[PDB]
C-alpha cells in the first residue's frame, strides 16, 4: 500500500494567513492525487484533482502543485470558513489510500482554563462505582495536562478526557477528565486532586476535596 | 489511475 | 442538484452482518464508478472498494476480500454496501462516493452520502444512567459555579442532552461522547451559572435516548452541609 505523510498533522493559523501543506507518498504516484476538505460531522469536499486542477465550487484562494513523491496544497488568504482538516488522496494503484490529516484551527490569544472538580454522586456510589469529573473551562491553546493524584499518588490508567471542538464564537476549548474507580478502589484512598498544567497559568493549578466530607 | 470499465 | 442518500444507522452483534444502501439522485447513476470509503471515531479515511454501476464490476481493498460485498440495482439507481462477520473493529461511518471517473479511470470523489453510522458490540441497549455533576460554595471561581450532569453506561449512541427544557442555552458544554472500556459509552454536560443566585434557580438535565425509548430528567442543586 502507498503511504502518504502529511506535514505538518496540526497548525494554528490566522484569518489572512497563508497555509502549505505538504503530502509525501512513500513511492511515485504521477499526478493521480486529490486533496480534501473535511469539517466536524460532515464528509469531505473535494478541493484538488489531477493535483493541481481546482475542483468547480471551490476558491481560487486553495491552489495545490507537485508530481510523484512530493505534493503541497497552499491555501491562500485564509477566511472563516477554512480552519477544517485537510486530506491528501491517491489512486495510482490499488488500494486507494488517504493521508493522515492535517487540521487547522484558529489563533487567538491565550485564555486560562477555569478549573472544577465534581466528586460522585451519592446515588452513584450506591451502585458499585465512583466517577470523579475534573473540568477545565473555556481555555486557549488546546495543549493542556490534566493529572489525578489520589493521596499524592499520581493515576494511571483509569481516567478518560473528552474534549470539545474549537468554539465558533470566542476560538477556545473545554474538556473533561473522568476518573473512574470501582467502590472498593475509591474507599481505599482520601483526598482526590485534579493538577492541571496550561500556558495561561503561571504555576499549576490543583482542586481537591476529602472523600466524605 | 486505476478504472474500473466504460460506463457509457 | 446531484447528490447520493444513504440508509440509516445500523447496530449490529460481532459475526452479523450489515447491508447499507446509498441511492443516487439528480445524474446518471450508471455514468459514474463509485467508491465506499468508511472513518471510525477519530481517525482518518479508509477506502473499502468501488463499484461500476454499469457492468457490476468491482475493487475489494485486500484486507476486506472475502468480506464485504458490493452491488448494485440499476431500477431504483441504488449501492449496496455489504459486511459480513462483524467485529467491533468495523465501528464507524460508511460513506459512499461518486467518483468524477473521467476517462473511465478515477480522478476524484466529487458527490458524497451523508454517512452511515455502523456500531458493532457485545452490548445491548440500555439507557443512561443520569448523576448530578453539583455545584458547591467551595468550587466558587470569581461569579462563576460549574453544575452538570453525568450521563453514563448507555448503548448505543446517541444521546440528546438539554436543559430546562431548551429555555438555558448560553454556557452549556455537551461533551463528545466517550467509548469505555466495559463498552458502554458515557458523555457529561456541563453548565456555568451564576454562584450568587445559586439559592433560587433552578437546573435540570434532560436526557433522551431514542433507542431505549427513555426520556429522563435530573435536577441538579447545590450542595449543602450538615
Amino acid at each position: 500500500d502507498i503511504q502518504l505523510t502529511q506535514s505538518p498533522s496540526f497548525l494554528s493559523a490566522s484569518v489572512g494567513d497563508r497555509v502549505t501543506i505538504t503530502c509525501r507518498a512513500s513511492q511515485g504516484v504521477r499526478n493521480e492525487l486529490a486533496w480534501y476538505q473535511q469539517k466536524p460531522g460532515k464528509a469531505p469536499n473535494l478541493l484538488i484533482y489531477y493535483a493541481s486542477t481546482l475542483q468547480s465550487g471551490v476558491p481560487s484562494r486553495f491552489s495545490a502543485s507537485g508530481s510523484g513523491t512530493h505534493f503541497t496544497l497552499t491555501v491562500s488568504s485564509l477566511q472563516p470558513e477554512d480552519f477544517a482538516t485537510y486530506f491528501c488522496q491517491h489512486m495510482s494503484s490499488y488500494p486507494l489510500t488517504f493521508g493522515g490529516g492535517t487540521k487547522v484551527e484558529i489563533k487567538r490569544t491565550v485564555a486560562a482554563p477555569s478549573v472544577f472538580i465534581f466528586p460522585p454522586s451519592d446515588e452513584q456510589l450506591k451502585s458499585g462505582t465512583a466517577s470523579v469529573v475534573c473540568l477545565l473551562n473555556n481555555f486557549y491553546p488546546r495543549e493542556a495536562k490534566v493529572q489525578w493524584k489520589v493521596d499524592n499518588a499520581l493515576q494511571s490508567g483509569n481516567s478518560q478526557e473528552s474534549v470539545t471542538e474549537q468554539d465558533s464564537k470566542d476560538s477556545t476549548y473545554s474538556l473533561s477528565s473522568t476518573l473512574t474507580l470501582s467502590k472498593a478502589d475509591y474507599e481505599k484512598h482520601k483526598v482526590y486532586a485534579c493538577e492541571v498544567t496550561h500556558q495561561g497559568l503561571s504555576s499549576p493549578v490543583t482542586k481537591s476535596f476529602n472523600r466524605g466530607e | 489511475a486505476v478504472g474500473i470499465g466504460a460506463v457509457f | 442538484q446531484e447528490v447520493l442518500v444513504q440508509s440509516g444507522a445500523e447496530v449490529k452483534k460481532p459475526g452479523a452482518s450489515v447491508k447499507v444502501s446509498c441511492r443516487a439522485f439528480g445524474y446518471t447513476f450508471t455514468g459514474n464508478a463509485l467508491h465506499w470509503v468508511r472513518q471510525a471515531p477519530g481517525q482518518g479515511l479508509e477506502w473499502l472498494g468501488w463499484i461500476n454501476p454499469h457492468s457490476g464490476d468491482t475493487t475489494t481493498s485486500q484486507k476486506f476480500q472475502g468480506r464485504v460485498y458490493m452491488t448494485r440495482d440499476k431500477s431504483i439507481n441504488t449501492a449496496y454496501l455489504d459486511v459480513t462477520r462483524l467485529t467491533s473493529d468495523d465501528t464507524a461511518i460508511y460513506y459512499c462516493a461518486r467518483d468524477k471517473y473521467y476517462g473511465n479511470e478515477a480522478v476524484g470523489m466529487d458527490v458524497w452520502g451523508q454517512g452511515t453510522t455502523v456500531t458493532v458490540s457485545s452490548a445491548s441497549t440500555k439507557g443512561p444512567s443520569v448523576f448530578p455533576l453539583a455545584p458547591s460554595s467551595k468550587s466558587t471561581s470569581g461569579g462563576t459555579a460549574a453544575l452538570g450532569c453525568l450521563v453514563k453506561d448507555y448503548f448505543p449512541e446517541p444521546v440528546t442532552v438539554s436543559w430546562n427544557s431548551g429555555a438555558l442555552t448560553s454556557g452549556v458544554h455537551t461533551f463528545p461522547a466517550v467509548l469505555q472500556s466495559s463498552g458502554l459509552y458515557s458523555l457529561s454536560s456541563v453548565v456555568t451559572v451564576p454562584s450568587s443566585s445559586l439559592g433560587t434557580q433552578t437546573y435540570i438535565c434532560n436526557v433522551n435516548h431514542k433507542p431505549s425509548n427513555t426520556k429522563v430528567d435530573k435536577k441538579v442543586e447545590p450542595k449543602s452541609c450538615d
